[PDB]
């Protein structure tokens, strides 16, 4: 199966008019960091973590796939689909609340 | 020049936007980042992870959702053509389309933020004494930071395109194919966006519209387009592709493309006095606009013959030919019509400004429409043009009115030659 | 560039869901390079069993009903889109913006080759129509013909044989087969006239493409600039930037037997006359020149004025 | 074997936009001069009927927000008060040449894929996908909401050969079901016609005319535009409907999505209906994507296990793989 | 078990627009050639009839206000002044299949909601909601202001099944009250028909023709389209009336609001009449919202107490929950 999702040291930054969440996805194979956008509410508090139209769907694909299993992945399947994405980013969402 | 400004501004940013929520727990990183980015070490801590992006001009990110390829960043070409122009006429070089990893807004701002006569990442590229001399730059770590910063324009390292990134063939004459892969000229898009932004608003066109309030306007030509088109990029987060964040919001727009009948018209033709007052002339909105142009700039002098003979003649005959084509395309909406009540236009437009009739009458009737030439209808159109529009009345012996009369006669003869075969 | 012997015709090609983006900075009409590509695709799926070739193409654009909407009473116009299927998780897709329009247009083909006398006229016209009825045109489909029944024939002529008044008789047949249409030919003439009348400031062609499709307003020597025709900025080909790579070099190509070049697309200037302005109907064709070493691919309208 | 990193396919079963026109019943045989249904506006005043947040549901701001309702200008097309039917006419061409891709890198992968599809077609023809496409044309699945609660829906299909009919089909889209692909004789004649079209023989044409006794001036549901709505000031103009020239029309991809709902073989439940054939077969109504890559019932997994590794899946998963070959798409990495 | 993210419920009891046409009473039997009530213009001027701030309460301000009159065009539909009725005709299709949601997410919350609604239906019928829909069709609640101040209001309801009628109901919308849901015999025949149609066991299409003696040329009240004022001087047309093609017309959703005025169970009083069934039950013509969420008689609180953790409410709150299920709507956060 996949790795135990030990996402750690969940940061929060605001860098040149936008704002991101940084963390350490450390696994049994390797550790990376995943710059991900954050969507606040209309007041100023943490609301959501940019599930769709994200950054690590576009600019961090190979750096996310240098960690997980890319051996039993058929080549017609995009490597952000076989990589489990949803529960990783919901765990990032809940550990900023 | 640069021996204080970027470092002091990095410390000012790290001090203003660094202690909004600053307890000792946040201070355990705030003191480290502030002591690093106050004077010196924040530049090296930023150039250490400053290698996710690569400043490429003719970008290829917005031409597909998530199709990572090779965003080529070279100059377009020599022009080589008589009547073409585009991204190979840039020159001013707004080539800062530096996009890549999204978490490099600090590296992008540090590269851009030295605009005192040059760039800030384009200023400290070669001859790094002018960027590490006033600030006391070292040798090893300073040279490593300078190489990792000014080597950001390097190649991605592959000639690779991508599957959904618009590769398309092009047939050579007499031989095989060169399948061409167009990319997205985002620096040309930025340049034309700046030009069309100052067309939209700003300081020039806003004050020009205010000067055309109060009716005292200056010699100044402002600009706005009808029928733009907004094409937005990125969805709900336009800084997944950089330079689509600040300088166009991810909200590119597209100026002209429309056909002559883009605003789609209709066809209506009655058989009464309300459809007989202009139903034998061809009065539509385009014909009214052409007549308004020829009535607002038609009773003037002819002392500028080089700008008058090719202008007023091409206006009159052009509006007459456009009205002929539009009346032909609009009068043929219904498939059935013949001699009936209210058909006084049918003595002039029964074959010219009217479609083909029904096919159940006697076969010995091909001479009433085959012979009905454009002498009554086209002559009536020429007489209506010469009765509504006119020429100079105090200069009625000059050459401008003679050229206008010859243009009106040629327009009537052309309308007759074009519409006289409504049965043949 | 070879002067044709025939003018094949397809009188009403109603297409649906055409690609009205055509460029990174126009949006109205599908590019004429798509039309020349369609004629070359007809030449590849017809002109191998007929020993002819097809290069010329006419454009008349009878009606153009787009698919636009304006937002909140503003004077810009956003495009309306299509939804997309869901991901593995099933939440929503990354919706990218692409335009869409509806057209009809006739095509004045040009048969240069020698296979015109080995076959009758209605046979070649009928099988060119039977092949053109099943081909995507500019990112969009071609609608077939219902029981309204009138433009179902597909004409042709013979340029090589005839007199001057007989060619005018064939022109009077054709230009009444195309009565409401608006032609489309590109001008280097007017565009170089605007270069060499704005030439005091700067020869930059982009500012004068932007300053030509415009309702311009000036002051006393209200005034709006006029024009005899209706003008359009259209893409006039490709302006390749890369050195031409060998076929196996570029990763992820379409096929590995033809070379690739990376391209920004050019911009010229086009217009919209009625077909009754210019006399000879060999003047309304879009030949396209190409050259290997010079990265310049172009969709000209030669022999016109 | 080494794969291909660019895959493209055509669109066979190519529909059109659907014109709508409202006339009487038992005059449908002369249904050729019926006037079109016009998208026309009204304006509606909405109050609050949403889930309010976790707190701040005190009565003061609630009945303050009801004194300030929100306003919108919804346009809803309707039948005229003279008519009681809904002639929905679209046209459908079937292009043929199903197995041949439109773009692929590797020549050996193209030859392997063409011998796989040739082995399929020579083993068993397109008869299963042709019967199920004919079933989606036999019922009125393209009438998406207009079929919900109609008196009687009748679908007439005509095979146009040159400019005229060559065979007619008078169906009944309520006797023929919605979740059962049982056999007929006339419908299997349509299935033989579509399978003869899809075997590369050539362009085969159809037009489809559906009727619907909705009511004397009741509400139709044409396709709805999507304006992207990226924040405020995308308009008070909600629910902008789709309109070809002086008509209310249904989208071409919506008819093309109603015809290709074939997939009964997804593992979780056959009782939840057939779903639209997709890779990671997902209904946008129910949210969850079926045919996950958890199991081996995906498109990507089955195609790379049936072309490359040579181990064939079952007949039903072969039908799935060739159904989303024949809807088209673009693949590769 | 948790609530789903996105719910939806399709509008059962779908009404149409209304046609207003005026003819003579005692010609109400042959009321099919009556000419449509035409929306036409007049041009009013007003006075100052607003509360002054006591900041503008100065005699120069009043003189400058009443000497500069607020002049504006207003279009108002009156009857033909040789006729003393108002034929309002609308048609109503009653779909049925109530509790099935259109677009859910879960398969557990979906099956729980389906079996809860089916437990209600198999416990007791739709006959309560059907009697109350029959009362709001048998009076003239859909005649909103046209009803008040009328001599006699006759409602004729026909059950259209095929192209012709099947049963005719003649009523008297003043003998039947406005605040009492009193039982009759032929009212219960109508309620049996609507309860047959709401439980999936048929297709019922009703048309409703309501006559109202108002007077020889008096003023009817159609529905009112909104218009924003532009950046022009003096103002312009300020009451645009909704019209179908040369005919004044009541909106569809207004008659839909006046069918579903059911709720006599709200905790304020039964001494204020039935109000419109909505979540956070609110009437804008009285400002105040009944059924506040800080009570336990909301809609969201009752549905999430009756589906998730199964502590069922009373029978009358079950009638309310299924009434604003059957209106339709969007739910979930």
């Amino acid at each position: 199966s996949m790795t135990t999702f030990r996402i750690e040291n969940v940061r929060i930054e605001t860098i040149n008019d936008f704002d991101m969440v940084k963390f350490d996805l450390v696994t049994d194979l390797g550790r990376v960091e995943l710059a991900e956008h954050v969507n606040y509410d209309s007041e100023g508090d943490f609301k959501s973590v940019e599930y769709t139209d994200s950054n690590i769907r576009y600019n961090m694909v190979d750096e996310l796939c240098s960690v997980f299993d890319l051996t039993d992945k058929p080549s017609l399947m995009p490597a952000i689909d076989y990589v489990t994405f949803a529960e990783i980013i919901e765990a990032v969402e809940e550990m900023l609340e | 020049q640069e021996l204080r400004q970027f470092i002091e501004s990095f410390i000012q940013e790290r001090l203003q936007g660094k202690l909004d929520k600053l307890q000792p727990d946040e201070d355990d990183k705030r003191q480290t980042l502030l002591a690093t980015h106050r004077r010196e070490a924040w530049l090296a801590d930023a150039a250490r992870r400053v290698g996710q992006l690569q400043l490429v001009t003719h970008t290829l990110k917005p031409i597909h959702p998530d199709a990572r390829g090779s965003n080529l960043h070279s100059l377009p070409q020599a022009p080589g053509q008589p009547g073409l122009a585009g991204s190979h006429e840039l020159g001013d070089r707004l080539v800062s389309d530096v996009v890549g990893n999204a978490a490099a807004l600090d590296v992008f701002k540090f590269l851009s933020l030295q605009y005192q006569g040059k760039n800030l990442l384009n200023w400290l590229t070669e001859d790094s004494a002018e960027a590490l001399q006033a600030l006391s730059d070292n040798a090893e770590q300073a040279r490593e930071w300078r190489q990792a910063f000014i080597g950001i324009t390097t190649v991605k390292g592959a000639p690779a395109s991508h599957s959904l990134a618009k590769q398309l063939y092009f047939p050579l004459p007499g031989s095989g194919y060169h399948l061409l892969a167009p990319l997205f000229p985002t620096s040309l898009v930025h340049h034309v966006h700046a030009l069309l932004r100052e067309a939209r608003f700003g300081d020039a066109a806003k004050a020009a519209r205010e000067a055309r309030s109060r009716q005292e306007s200056w010699p100044h030509g402002f600009s706005e387009y009808p029928n733009l088109a907004i094409q937005k990029f990125g969805g709900t987060k336009p800084q997944n592709i950089s330079q689509l964040n600040n300088e166009r919001r991810g909200e590119n727009w597209l100026l002209p493309s429309l056909p002559p009948n883009w605003q789609r018209q209709n066809v209506n033709a009655p058989m009464r006095h309300s459809s007989v007052f202009e139903h034998d002339f061809g009065r539509t909105p385009e014909v009214s606009r052409l007549t308004r142009t020829l009535q607002r700039f038609l009773a003037k002098t002819v002392h500028n013959n080089l700008a008058i003979r090719q202008r007023r003649a091409q206006l009159v005959a052009q509006i007459c030919d456009e009205a002929l084509q539009y009346a032909a395309r609009l009068r043929e909406l219904e498939p059935g019509w013949s001699a009936t009540p209210g058909c006084q236009l049918h003595d002039a437009e029964q074959l010219w400004l009217d479609p083909l009739r029904a096919q159940t009458d006697e076969t010995f009737l091909q001479r009433r429409l085959r012979g009905d030439w454009p002498a009554e209808v086209g002559n009536r159109f020429a007489n209506w043009l010469n009765r509504a529009v006119s020429s100079d009345s105090q200069i009625l012996g000059s050459p401008e009115a003679a050229q206008w009369s010859q243009e009106l006669s040629k327009e009537l003869t052309m309308f007759k030659e074009i519409l006289e075969d409504e049965r043949d | 560039v070879t002067d044709p012997e025939a003018l094949l015709l397809l009188p009403r090609l109603s297409i649906q869901n055409a690609n009205a983006i055509s460029s990174p900075l126009t949006w109205g009409f599908p590019s004429p390079g798509a039309f020349t590509g369609f004629v070359h695709a007809l030449q590849r799926r017809v002109g191998i069993s007929l020993d002819i070739e097809l290069d010329g193409v006419g454009i008349v654009c009878h009606r153009f009903e787009a698919q636009i909407s304006q937002p909140a009473g503003k004077r810009t116009k956003v495009f309306n889109l299509t939804r997309n299927p869901l991901n593995r998780d099933g939440s929503t897709a990354a919706i990218v913006e692409e335009g869409r329009a509806h057209l009809e247009v006739s095509l004045l083909l040009g048969v240069h080759g020698d296979g015109l006398d080995d076959h009758p006229a209605q046979e070649i016209a009928r099988q060119v129509q039977e092949q053109a009825g099943a081909m995507r045109l500019a990112g969009g489909s071609i609608l077939p013909w219902c029981n309204e029944r009138f433009p179902a024939p597909n004409a042709e002529l013979l340029m090589l044989g005839g007199s001057d008044e007989q060619r005018r008789k064939n022109q009077r047949r054709l230009t009444r087969r195309l009565l409401p249409g608006f032609a489309l030919v590109s001008r280097e003439a007017l565009l170089q006239q605007h270069l060499e009348t704005l030439r005091t400031t700067l020869p930059e062609a982009t500012t004068l493409d932007a300053l030509l499709d415009l309702c311009r307003i000036n002051f006393e020597p209200w005034q709006v600039r006029d024009k005899p025709g209706w003008l359009v900025p259209i893409p006039a080909g490709y302006n390749a930037l890369s050195p031409l790579y060998l076929p196996g070099e570029v990763r992820n190509a379409r096929d590995r037997e033809t070379p690739l070049r990376f391209v920004e697309n050019l911009f010229g200037l086009g217009e919209w006359l009625s077909p009754h302005r210019v006399a000879a109907l060999s003047d309304l064709l879009w030949y396209h020149h190409a050259e290997p070493d010079k990265g310049l691919y172009r969709w000209s309208t030669p022999r016109f004025v | 074997l080494s794969t291909a990193s660019v895959l493209a396919f055509e669109r066979k079963l190519d529909p059109s936009d659907a014109l709508m026109s409202a006339g009487a019943w038992a005059q449908r045989d002369a249904s050729q001069e019926w006037p079109a249904v016009t998208v026309r506006e009204k304006s509606v005043r909405g109050t609050i009927s949403n889930r309010l947040k976790t707190k701040d549901r005190d009565p003061a701001k609630l009945d303050a927000s009801i004194q300030s309702p929100n306003l919108q200008t919804v346009d809803v097309a309707n039948l005229p008060s003279d008519a009681d039917t809904l002639k929905v006419r679209f046209t459908l061409r079937v292009l043929g040449g199903a197995g041949t891709p439109s773009a692929c890198n590797d020549a050996a992968y193209r030859d392997k894929l063409l011998q796989t599809v040739a082995t399929y077609v020579n083993d068993q023809g397109f008869a299963e996908l042709a019967r199920r496409y004919a079933h989606n044309l036999a019922n009125a699945r393209f009438l998406w909401r207009n079929r919900v609660g109609a008196e009687a829906v009748e679908v007439r299909i005509n095979h146009i050969r040159q400019g005229e009919v060559a065979r007619a089909w008078r169906f009944d889209a309520l006797a023929i079901g919605l979740r059962d692909f049982k056999a007929d004789a006339e419908l299997d004649a349509l299935a033989e016609l579509i399978a003869s079209g899809l075997s590369g023989s050539g362009h085969v044409l159809l037009e489809v005319v559906a009727f619907a006794r909705i009511g004397d001036g009741q509400e139709v549901f044409p396709s709805q535009e999507l304006i992207l709505d990226k924040g405020d000031k995308k308009g008070q103009k909600s629910k902008t409907l789709y309109s070809v020239r002086d008509a209310a029309a249904i989208h071409s991809q919506k008819i093309g999505n109603a015809l290709r709902t074939i997939d009964t073989w997804y593992p979780d439940e056959d009782g939840l209906g057939p779903i639209a054939v997709e890779p990671y077969g997902s209904v946008t109504s129910q949210g969850k994507a079926y045919r996950q890559p958890k199991q081996k019932l995906d498109f990507y997994t089955l195609l790379d296990n049936w072309v490359l590794r040579d181990e064939a899946p079952a007949v039903e998963q072969q039908h799935y793989v060739i159904a989303n070959l024949i809807r088209g798409g673009v693949f590769g990495e």
